[PDB]
């Protein structure tokens, strides 16, 4: 049972919205050993769905592992202006993972919450994620 | 926990 966290700043949110596409992957990040496993963060800023048309869906995915599966537990949130987490968002159950498989949430965040100013959500226009892993 | 999904 290993537990390593990951924070991922996304610069030029509004600004580079086109330039962004239908989904974005972010820096692959390891076990905390760097031994044998990478994931990746994988945000979709529309969410191509009529459902979660008005979300911003957020994933994460395994990129390589070793053994045939990988259990683990993951939780998304994201940093504030003054670095602390809200709007958490996780499952107290494990997930499967196998090489290219992904889990996330569909409707992760509402897009209008995420660019109203009062939030104090994307300073100096970055968007500040943060994830942590529990592999078991 | 119910709210999860994949791609």
């Amino acid at each position: 049972v290993v537990k390593f966290s990951y924070m991922w700043t996304i610069n030029n949110f509004s600004f580079c919205r086109e330039e962004m596409g239908e989904v974005i992957k972010s820096s692959t990040f390891s076990s905390g050993a760097n031994d044998k496993l990478k994931w990746c963060l994988r945000v979709n800023p529309k969410g191509l769905d009529e459902e979660s048309k008005d979300y911003l869906s957020l994933y994460l995915l395994l990129v390589s592992c070793p053994k045939s599966e990988v259990r683990a537990k993951f939780k998304f949130s994201i940093l504030n202006a003054k670095g602390e987490e809200t709007k958490a968002m996780e499952d107290q159950r494990a997930y499967r993972f196998v090489q290219g498989k992904d889990w996330g949430f569909k409707k992760f965040i509402r897009r209008d919450f995420l660019l109203d100013e009062a939030n104090g959500l994307l300073p100096d226009d970055k968007l500040t994620l943060f994830c942590e892993v529990s592999v078991v | 926990t119910p709210t999860a999904s994949s791609s």
